[PDB]
C-alpha cells in the first residue's frame, strides 16, 4: 500500500564529498525508518533505526531527518570504502505490512581511461564441438559506460552477443568488460572477418579490431 | 545491542510470580526489543516486617530496578504489608505500584512521595453514597463513622460534596475503635427526626453496631440503613438486618488482572521515557549509594499521566493522587441471608435493575426517611 | 540502685564527638535513680540497609531502651525509616537533629516517636501573630498540593473569627505544581493576583521554580511584601538567588541550641521518664535480644512508657510532647532578607509571648 520510491537511480561522486540521497515516503509514515548499507556480495548492515537514531557501532558521519515527510540522510567526510548499495526500510503497521525499498546505486567518480581493447579467436578445440566463440577484452576503462558493436564481414549483429563487466576494483577502480559471442560452427566457418568495435568517452576515436579465419 | 531495564515484583503465591514472568514476556514482544529488552526479577514475602525490608534493599542493589510491584499476602493483615516496600524504596525516590491495598493511608502522598495504586481506596466509595442519596430522595441522613484515619477520610469526602450542595447532615457520630459496647451512641441516633443510617467501620465493630442495633427496636419498617463493603463480608454478616443496602468492587480480587494491567502501564511508561536525553541510571547498591535518583520525580510525572488503551479490567487513568480514578462498583441488598445483585453504578450515574429491593421489615414501599 | 538503662547515641552528622561526649553523662541525676549509660555510635553512611542492620545489632548488643538520632543532610526520608523501626520495635527513639527532625504527618498508632521542631498550626499562629502586632490585617493565601494546606488555611479560618481585630480576607488557591504543560493557567493565576500581604505555601524543590516564574512575568517589584514559613527557607547559608528582598520568615532556633544541649535534654527526657515510671510501678520493660523475631516478643506492652514520656519537665524547662509527636512547646526565631542576600534575627517567641527589637 505504501511503495518504497527514492531519488536518484545512481548517483557518482569523487572521493572526499559528501552525498544525499532522499527516499519518497508514498504515505504518512509516523517516524519509522531504516537505511542500510550493503556492499557487493556480502549481507546489509543496519545504519538507522527510527529515521533519526544512529545504530550502535556505526561511524558519526551518518545522520538523518524526517518525520513524515520525505526522509533523507546527509553523510559527510566520506572515504573511499563508502558508494555502496544505499536501502531505505519502513515500519507502520509492523507486524504485518513491511513493504521494502529498492536501493539506488553509488559509484565513485574518476578521470577517463583509455580502453586496452583485445579481440580472441577460437583456440580450434571449441570448433571440434560444433560451437565457436569470439572474446572481445575491455581493460581498465572509466566510466563503465562504453559501446561496444560486433561487425561480421560488416554486417550489424544482435541477439547473440553476451557482455560482462567486473566491479570497481579496490587499487584503480576501473571497469573490465568482456564481449562474447555464441554461433554454431557452419555459421563461423561462413564468414571470415569479424571485427570488435569499441567506442569510449576516453578514446578520441572508436578502436576496431578485426581478425580474419585461418590467418 | 539493548539496554535490559529490569523490573521487580514482591508478590506472592509463586504461581503468581511466574504468572508475572508470563506478562512482562508477553509486555517485550510487541514493543520489540532492539532499543529496550526489559527482563523480570521476583521475589516473595516474609513473615516479619523487617526481614521484607532487608530483602527489599538486597535485590534494589542486586538488580537496579526501576519500579516495584507490590501485592496481598495469603494471611490477611493487609494494612501494613506494603510499608516497608514504599518506605524502602521511595528513599531513593523510585516508584511503586500496589495492586490491591484498599487503604487511605497511602494517599496522602507525602509519607509515601511514590506509591501509584490500582484500585481506588476505601474512601472513594462516598461518592456512591451520594449518587445513591440523591436518586432515591433521602436528604437527613445521619452519620456513624468510627475515630481513625479511616473513617475521617470518608467523612471529609463526604463533607466536602454535601456541602458543594448547600446541604448538611443531622449529626456526625464517633465512636472509638475496638470497642465492645456502644449504646449511647444509638440511643443518640435513636431520639432524632433522621432516618437514614450510613456506616464506616471494621467488620468487627460494624458486628457490634449491628448487634447494638438489633437489640433495640431500631432495624424496624422505617429505618433504612447504608453501609460500604468492609461491612458486608466475614464475621459481620451473619450478624445483619435484612434489606441492608451494600456496595462491593467488582474486581478487588483478580490479581491476574491487576498483574497484566500493572505490567503494561510500567512497559508503556518505560518505552516513553526514554525518547528523552538526559537521564541516569537507578542506584544499583543499596549498601554504598547515598542520595536521590536524579531523573526520580520525573518518571513519576510521566508514569502517573498514562491513558492505557484497553485493559482487563478496563481503561487504566490515575487520579491527580495516584489512584485508580473511574472504577465500578455494584449494589447488593441482603435479601432472605443471601445478597442479590440489584443495579450498578458505572462510575459518573447509577443505573437501576431490575430485580426488586426488599427495605427493612419488610414493607417492599419506599419509605421516605423523615419523621 | 535501679542501674543499666541503655541509651544510645547515634552520630552520623560527624560532629566533635569529645565536644558532646563531654556533655553526654557529665551530670550525676541524684534525683532520678536511674544512672544511665550512653554509648556513642560515629557513622558516615545514610542507606536504609546500613540504618536497620545498625540499628537491629546494638538492639542484640545490649539490652539497650532507647536511641537519640542526629544527622547532618537534609534528608526527608529518615524519620520515616525511624518511625517504622519504632513501630516494629517497641524501643522509643527520639530525633534531634538534621534529617530526623522534619516532621512527619502522622506516625504509626502503635509507634514511639518523638522528634523536635513545631508543627504546621503553630507556625500559622505565630505568623499571624507577627502579622497582627505591626497592623497588617489584609492578606491572602496561595497553597499547592503540600500536607496541612487545609489545616493551614483552617488555622487561618479559625482564628480569623475568634479576635475582635477585622481581619480581610480574599481570595484562596489550589493549583498545583505537578501538572504538565499547564505553565500558562498558572501564570494567568499569579498574574490575576494583586492582595497586599500573601502567604505562600511551597517547598524548595517546587519553590524555585514558583519564585523562576513569579519573577519572570514581574510580580516581584515593591509591593510584594512575601510571609513564609520555615520550610521556605530551607538551609540559611544557601539562596535560590530569586528572594525577592523584604522576605519575612519564622524558623526553628539553630544558632543557639547547639548538638550537646540536644543531646543532653534528650539523655534527660527519656531518662526522666523511665525513673520516674520505676519509682511508681517498681519495674521496667525489656525487650528480647531479637530485632527480627519481634512478632512474638510483644507479649509486654509497653504503652505505659508512652503515657509517661510527654510529660516531662526538669531545669525549670517544660518538654511535654503530644500525641502527634511535635514538640508543642518549642523556641521559634524570626529573621529577615536585608539587600545583601542574607538572614538577619530580629526577635524570639517563647511561650506565646513575641519579643522583638
Amino acid at each position: 500500500e505504501i511503495v518504497m520510491t527514492q531519488s536518484p537511480a545512481t548517483l557518482s561522486v569523487s572521493p572526499g564529498g559528501r552525498a544525499t540521497l532522499s527516499c519518497r515516503a508514498s504515505q504518512s509514515v509516523s517516524s519509522n525508518l531504516a537505511w542500510y548499507q550493503q556492499k557487493p556480495g556480502q549481507a546489509p548492515r543496519l545504519l538507522i533505526y527510527g529515521a533519526s537514531t544512529r545504530a550502535t557501532g556505526i561511524p558519526v558521519r551518518f545522520s538523518g531527518s524526517g518525520s513524515g515527510t520525505e526522509f533523507t540522510l546527509t553523510i559527510s567526510s566520506l572515504q573511499s570504502e563508502d558508494f555502496a548499495v544505499y536501502y531505505c526500510q519502513q515500519y507502520n503497521n509492523w507486524p504485518t505490512s513491511w513493504t521494502f525499498g529498492q536501493g539506488t546505486k553509488l559509484e565513485i567518480k574518476r578521470t577517463a581511461a583509455a580502453p586496452s581493447v583485445f579481440i580472441f579467436p577460437p583456440s580450434d578445440e571449441q570448433l571440434k564441438s560444433g560451437t565457436a566463440s569470439v572474446v572481445c577484452l575491455l581493460n581498465n576503462f572509466y566510466p563503465r559506460e562504453a559501446k561496444v558493436q560486433w561487425k561480421v564481414d560488416n554486417a550489424l549483429q544482435s541477439g547473440n552477443s553476451q557482455e560482462s563487466v567486473t566491479e570497481q576494483d579496490s587499487k584503480d577502480s576501473t571497469y573490465s568488460l568482456s564481449s562474447t559471442l555464441t554461433l554454431s560452427k557452419a555459421d563461423y566457418e561462413k564468414h571470415k572477418l569479424y571485427a570488435c568495435e569499441v567506442t569510449h568517452q576516453g578514446l578520441s576515436s572508436p578502436v576496431t579490431k578485426s581478425f580474419n579465419r585461418g590467418e | 545491542d539493548p539496554k535490559i531495564v529490569n523490573i521487580g515484583a514482591v508478590l506472592s503465591t509463586r504461581k503468581h510470580e511466574q504468572m508475572f514472568r508470563e506478562a512482562v514476556n508477553q509486555a517485550n514482544k510487541r514493543h520489540g526489543s532492539w532499543k529496550i529488552q526489559l527482563n523480570a526479577t521476583s521475589v516473595t514475602h516474609k513473615p516479619n516486617a523487617i526481614q521484607m525490608a532487608l530483602s527489599v534493599c538486597e535485590d534494589l542493589i542486586s538488580s537496579q530496578v526501576y519500579a516495584i510491584l507490590v501485592s496481598h499476602p495469603p494471611t490477611p493483615n493487609d494494612h501494613f504489608t506494603p510499608t516497608p516496600v514504599s518506605y524502602t524504596a521511595g528513599f531513593y525516590r523510585i516508584p511503586v505500584l500496589g495492586l490491591t491495598t484498599r487503604m487511605s493511608i497511602y494517599s496522602d502522598k507525602s509519607i509515601h512521595l511514590s506509591f501509584l495504586r490500582t484500585v481506588p481506596p476505601y474512601s472513594h466509595q462516598s461518592s456512591v453514597w451520594f449518587e445513591m442519596m440523591r436518586v432515591y430522595n433521602w436528604n437527613h441522613i445521619i452519620l456513624l463513622v468510627s475515630d481513625d484515619h479511616e473513617g475521617r477520610a470518608a467523612q471529609k469526602r463526604l463533607e466536602t460534596l454535601l456541602e458543594e450542595r448547600e446541604s448538611k447532615a443531622e449529626k456526625v457520630l464517633q465512636f472509638d475503635p475496638g470497642t465492645k459496647n456502644v449504646t449511647a451512641l444509638l440511643m443518640e441516633a435513636r431520639e432524632l427526626e433522621a432516618r437514614v443510617i450510613i456506616l464506616s467501620a471494621s467488620e468487627d465493630d460494624a458486628a457490634t453496631v449491628y448487634r447494638a442495633a438489633a437489640m433495640l427496636n431500631m432495624t424496624g419498617s422505617g429505618y433504612v440503613w447504608l453501609v460500604g463493603e468492609r461491612e458486608i463480608s466475614g464475621n459481620a454478616l451473619r450478624y445483619a438486618p435484612d434489606g441492608i443496602i451494600g456496595l462491593q468492587l467488582i474486581n478487588g480480587k483478580n490479581e491476574s488482572a491487576h498483574i497484566s494491567d500493572a505490567v503494561g502501564v510500567v512497559a508503556q511508561a518505560v518505552h516513553e521515557l526514554l525518547e528523552k536525553e538526559n537521564i541516569t541510571d537507578p542506584p544499583r547498591g543499596c549498601v554504598g549509594n547515598t542520595n536521590i535518583w536524579k531523573t526520580g520525580p520525573l518518571f513519576k510525572r510521566v508514569l502517573m499521566s498514562s491513558k492505557y488503551a484497553d485493559g482487563v479490567t478496563g481503561r487504566v487513568e490515575f487520579n491527580e493522587d495516584g489512584d485508580r480514578k473511574f472504577a465500578q462498583y455494584s449494589i447488593m441488598n441482603l435479601q432472605n441471608r443471601k445478597l442479590v445483585q440489584v443495579g450498578i453504578y458505572n462510575g459518573t450515574h447509577v443505573i437501576p435493575n431490575d430485580r426488586k429491593i426488599i427495605w427493612p421489615g419488610g414493607e417492599t414501599e419506599k419509605p421516605r426517611g423523615y419523621q | 540502685s535501679a542501674p543499666s538503662i541503655g541509651i544510645a547515641v547515634i552520630l552520623v552528622g560527624t560532629s566533635d564527638e569529645v565536644a558532646i561526649k563531654d556533655a553526654h553523662e557529665k551530670d550525676d541525676f541524684h534525683h532520678l535513680s536511674v544512672v544511665p549509660r550512653v554509648e556513642l555510635v560515629a557513622m558516615n553512611e545514610t542507606d536504609p540497609k546500613s540504618i536497620i542492620t545498625r540499628i537491629c545489632d546494638l538492639m542484640s548488643d545490649r539490652k539497650i531502651q532507647g536511641v537519640v538520632f542526629a544527622d547532618d543532610t537534609d534528608q526527608e526520608a529518615i524519620a520515616q525509616i525511624l518511625d517504622f523501626i519504632s513501630a516494629q520495635t517497641l524501643t522509643p527513639i527520639l530525633g534531634i537533629h538534621g534529617g530526623s527532625s522534619m516532621i512527619m504527618a502522622d506516625k504509626d498508632e502503635s509507634s514511639m516517636f518523638f522528634q523536635f521542631g513545631p508543627s504546621i498550626e503553630q507556625q500559622a499562629s505565630v505568623m499571624l501573630n507577627i502579622m497582627e502586632e505591626y497592623d497588617w490585617y489584609i492578606f491572602s493565601i496561595v497553597t499547592t498540593y503540600f500536607p496541612g494546606y487545609q489545616d493551614f488555611v483552617n488555622k487561618i479560618r479559625s482564628t480569623i473569627e475568634n479576635s475582635f481585630v477585622g481581619w480581610e480576607l480574599e481570595e484562596v488557591l489550589l493549583l498545583d505544581m505537578s501538572l504538565d504543560d499547564g505553565d500558562s493557567k498558572i501564570q494567568n493565576q499569579l498574574k490575576k493576583l494583586q492582595s497586599p500581604i500573601i502567604l505562600l505555601y511551597c517547598t524548595k524543590e517546587e519553590a524555585t521554580y514558583i519564585f523562576e516564574v513569579a519573577n519572570s512575568v514581574g510580580l516581584t517589584g515593591y509591593g510584594y511584601t512575601w510571609i513564609v514559613p520555615s520550610l521556605v527557607a530551607g538551609d540559611t547559608d544557601t539562596v535560590p538567588s530569586e528572594f525577592p528582598t523584604g522576605l519575612i520568615s519564622v524558623s526553628y532556633d539553630e544558632w543557639d541550641y547547639g548538638l550537646p544541649a540536644r543531646v543532653r535534654d534528650g539523655i534527660a527526657i527519656i531518662t526522666t521518664a523511665a525513673s520516674d515510671m520505676l519509682s511508681e510501678h517498681s519495674f521496667i520493660p525489656e525487650p528480647k535480644s531479637s530485632c527480627y523475631n519481634t512478632h512474638e516478643k510483644r507479649i509486654y506492652q509497653s504503652n505505659m512508657l508512652n503515657r509517661y514520656l510527654i510529660n516531662v519537665t526538669f531545669e525549670g524547662r517544660d518538654l511535654s510532647f503530644s500525641e502527634e509527636g511535635y514538640q508543642m512547646h518549642p523556641k521559634l526565631v524570626i529573621i529577615l532578607l536585608n539587600k545583601e542576600r542574607k538572614w538577619e534575627r530580629v526577635g524570639k517567641w517563647k511561650d506565646k509571648s513575641l519579643q522583638m527589637k
